[PDB]
């Protein structure tokens, strides 16, 4: 074979069913990266709420209609207003923790239409201005309200007084990329002729064991309807979409006063 | 025998030098207008949009780097005379160091800064850099802030910041200048900057721009109809 | 450096109680401080420091 | 793993050349008036700032050297011709040796003299130097005199001295000129000196430098305001 | 691991309570980077006074008010009128000795206030004039009295008869450096509230086992007022401090006649 | 809930000055209180908060029919309760 030998004394020189957690019970799942959430590694006492934070908590329903472009979320943001667990939130500086999500929709056998939704990590959006990297802390956090998209990019042409909002489009999936391959991430696909839920099981997931949980988000829920809604010759139809999100193996540390960000 | 998958690995496939960075540098009288005697450049991987797009496939990324530079000169009049051979001193300046505000400074010193000395029309310059990143892993994509306001603020601005930003200087500048004096007849010269990944790790999948680069964020202006026209039942 | 992204926290001091002295005794006082680094410190990429600078040479 | 404390020890504290000399000779037609055809430095790290601010935070030390010399050559007119290549000589004149006092005398046969000649164009000189220190180790700090003034003395003169000085003269000199006769047209060149320290011994550290240096002691004139203002409970 | 292989023949070329004394006796101590006083080792006869010259023995006692500014001594000039270790000083060509430093000051419970003693190798010191290096012998060797510190920088703007003078600033320490670090050297700190004396023991420092002890001085002792003195609501305080040496360990050579400085 | 607890008192003065407290734990402490009315004390006043309240060197009747105060009113050496202190 060749002959080598390394010279210098650094490496880089070198050449190259019914789930049921804490008091919530919801009646096949998904696991992203096949990584079940789990507590930090042997490699300042942590806290963690067992139970007063680990459970299922219902965000506020939305209506799927005919002309819906679809929804998107930020976790932890969106369960910032939760028991306990926004509490632990803004009494820590440093907090870490997984998700299960489960989105609920039910037609009948009349009806048809897909969704798809999709787990995406550091999901960051687009602005409305010509200003780059412009968007407001407020408006980048609406929490359980959340956000919609658009199928087409409307610019803020207001210097005066600027929104300083995001853009998304619906088919560019808000960040610039073709909506066919966000099924990279992972995803789940709603078809109402077969299925009326999903599931979807998030690790944590991040470039450090454990961050801030107000200045950072760790994830983006999305929710596309890849086929339009219909039910036999009706002009109109409307039907409702529910979200429900649990905390698992949560920790927190870096206990001192509160924090209460101005959100508007 | 059957095909192998040798040259799809991701150190086949960031094995390649990328230039990221022209630099432009004169030698000549100085004088009371401004001037390039010597040049500061932000090191960054965004000022061009091939390596980039190929990073940007994953959202975590570790690895080393190989940097090579490149440097060409030549002259601007023909009535003036000639010059003797230059020497160009690169100088890495990490945040917090004393930047330079003159060619001839103190801080070119070098006491404890990186340095190379090249001479030009000898080979192509090389330096080699560990992984320098705080965390465990570069971050190419981070959706947050760095500060949050608060209603206790006595203004909007105190905590206002930029979205998907970390710090305001990350790994510092490089400074280049020409040792040589002036020459009564004036020189140009580009600097060319070209990396290599080695030894590289990546994480989380994610699929490619589609549309043109508008700045270091994801933002989008123009050219947003990339597909083009096909017959749905035409071969 | 300077950076929102890396900062370390505050730190402050008060009164729990207040200050008490006799008759015939000074009221007023100073109190000095120090710091150091422990054990587990380290450091990391060398650099010049803007402390020091030169205008001429001799 | 742990964090390690590899790149804060002294070995790697002085890995690192740093500039101590910029020197200029010229090349042109002798003549009766005063000329730079051959240059004398006299050896030294006070020149600068920053190694010597490196240096004094230990009391005591003791290394090796190692020594670098670039060398930058440029033209002056215009209308006078061209040059050849121009050689170089450096030579190490210790104390008491004979001293140039023009550039082709007897003293450049070095017989006995170290001496580099140096070819332009080519790659920086280098070379290395054991500790020469007539002690065990270099005092960077002296608290003391070489004479004593007697009782007996005729005048006062015989035991002055200056304060915090060994000797007149230490380690010597470096003598450099141009061996190449004079071409019709004035060539000037600059030869920079970077010197780093090696195998690395220090004693009894030392509070580092807060004001400007004035002259080689620690004697204070001007900027004796270093520290800026802030609020007591201003976070 | 990588290869290498040393080519040239130099190394440099290779890549890289009581404590009695003698007679004397005086009723927690400091020890200088941790070395005991000792005698040369194996690697012309020394002389050496095992007690008629180590031994305890007192300085001029100073006046600590409300507005001192400081003190300082240098070693061994501070004791070259003291008994028989001056005239083993004068009569030798080399010398080498140790050093124990004892600082008294007492005061009430009522008073208030914070010495600190530093003991510094080296210890030079600045001049008083645009002139470098310019400091006299005789005012450089002050002897038992010793100099004081100042609160700013006096030039002395006198060419015709210039006085050669140190001009040491206390904020600066007297060499350019911040007063704060100065904890660097050894020390010790009396807190009236506490305690009422201080002790270093320091060994033999210099770039050479022995060294004339005439054109230069090892060590220098300074002694800075951390916080001001003060006494009840009095407008004036005086108190004594007091400072006590005892060479240990002192060897000489080099007999000859004796030598006479001019001072003054 | 369920709960235990640990309580420290703090009160610092000089050699010069002079007094005692008592510090008492007790279980089911049932005060007294302020009107002929018997066990008419409210929620609100019955659970003063961090703020607390205050003892008496007698009873003050509260003569009020048009709008009782339905408070307290503890006495010192009754401990607030009709037992000695
Ligand atoms: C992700 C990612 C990684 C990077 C670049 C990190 C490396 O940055 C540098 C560079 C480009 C050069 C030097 C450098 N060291 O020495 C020199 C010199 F000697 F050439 F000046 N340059 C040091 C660092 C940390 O940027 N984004
Ligand atoms: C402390 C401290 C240490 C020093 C410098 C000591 C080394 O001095 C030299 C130098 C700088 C160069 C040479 C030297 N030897 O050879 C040459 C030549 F060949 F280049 F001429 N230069 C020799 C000594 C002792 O200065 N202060
Ligand atoms: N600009 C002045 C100062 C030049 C100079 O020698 N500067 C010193 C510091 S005051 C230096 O080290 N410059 C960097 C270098 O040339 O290596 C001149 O050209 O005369």
């Amino acid at each position: 074979n060749y002959t080598t030998i390394n010279y210098y004394k650094d490496s880089a020189s070198n050449a190259a069913l019914q789930l049921t957690i804490g008091n919530s019970t919801i009646t096949n799942s998904v696991v992203a990266y096949g990584r079940w959430p789990e507590f930090i590694r042997d490699d300042d006492q942590p806290t963690e709420p067992d139970v007063a934070t680990c459970r299922f908590y219902t965000l506020d329903t939305v209506m799927w209609g005919k002309e819906s472009k679809g929804w998107w979320w930020k976790l932890p943001d969106a369960l910032r207003d939760m028991g306990l667990f926004g509490q632990n939130m803004y009494y820590h500086y440093l907090g870490r923790s997984g998700y299960t999500v489960h989105v609920q929709c039910n037609a009948s056998k009349f009806h048809q239409g897909a969704l798809g939704v999709f787990a995406i990590p550091e999901y960051c959006l687009a602005g409305d201005s010509d200003k780059q990297r412009y968007t407001s802390y407020a408006n980048a956090n609406p929490g359980e309200k959340g956000g919609k998209f658009y199928s087409q990019f409307n610019r803020d042409t207001a210097v005066t007084s600027p929104k300083r909002e995001f853009c998304p489009v619906d088919y560019l999936l808000g960040c610039g990329v073709l909506l066919g391959n966000a099924f990279v991430y992972p995803h789940q696909i709603i078809n109402l002729r077969t299925n009326n839920s999903a599931t979807i099981v998030l690790p944590y997931v991040n470039a450090m064991a454990i961050d801030s949980m107000v200045k950072h988000n760790n994830w983006g829920i999305a929710i596309l309807p890849l086929s339009p809604l219909d039910f036999a010759q009706e002009s109109s139809v409307e039907i409702p979409i529910t979200v429900t999100i649990a905390p698992m193996c949560s920790e927190f540390n870096g206990l001192r006063n509160v924090t209460a960000p101005k959100f508007q | 025998q059957r095909r192998s998958r040798s040259e799809s690995t991701i150190e086949s496939f960031f094995a390649r030098g990328a230039c990221v960075a022209i630099i432009e540098v004169d030698n000549e009288e100085p004088t009371t207008r401004a001037q390039k005697l010597f040049a500061m450049w932000r090191i960054t991987y965004k000022d061009t949009v091939q390596l980039r797009r190929k990073l940007e496939f994953f959202t975590y990324s570790r690895f080393d780097m190989e940097l090579t530079f490149v440097v060409t000169a030549n002259f601007t009049n023909t009535n003036n005379g000639h010059a003797l051979n230059q020497v160009y001193q690169i100088m890495y300046i990490p945040p917090g160091a004393p930047t330079p505000k003159s060619w001839d400074d103190y801080t070119w010193q070098t006491s404890s800064n990186p340095s190379i000395f090249y001479t030009y029309g000898a080979a192509p310059a090389r330096i080699s850099v560990p992984y320098v990143g705080l965390a465990n892993a570069y971050s190419h994509f981070y959706d947050g802030f760095a500060k949050v306001p608060l209603k206790t603020d006595a203004n909007d601005q105190i905590g206002d910041s930029l979205y998907s930003a970390m710090t305001v200087d990350d790994f510092g500048v490089l400074a280049i200048r020409v040792v040589n004096d002036h020459n009564p007849t004036k020189v140009t010269s580009k600097v060319r900057i070209y990396m290599k990944p080695k030894h590289v790790r990546v994480w989380c999948p994610r699929p490619p721009r589609a549309v043109p680069y508008y700045g270091p964020g994801v933002d989008y202006k123009d050219n947003l109809n990339p597909l083009s026209e096909k017959g749905l039942t035409t071969y | 450096t300077q950076d929102s992204f890396t900062e370390g926290g505050y730190i402050s001091m008060f009164y729990q109680t207040r200050i008490v002295v006799p008759l015939s005794t000074p009221k007023s006082m100073s109190m000095l401080g120090f710091v150091s680094a422990c054990n587990d410190f380290s450091v990391r990429l060398l650099r010049d420091t803007t402390h020091i600078s030169q205008s001429a040479l001799p």
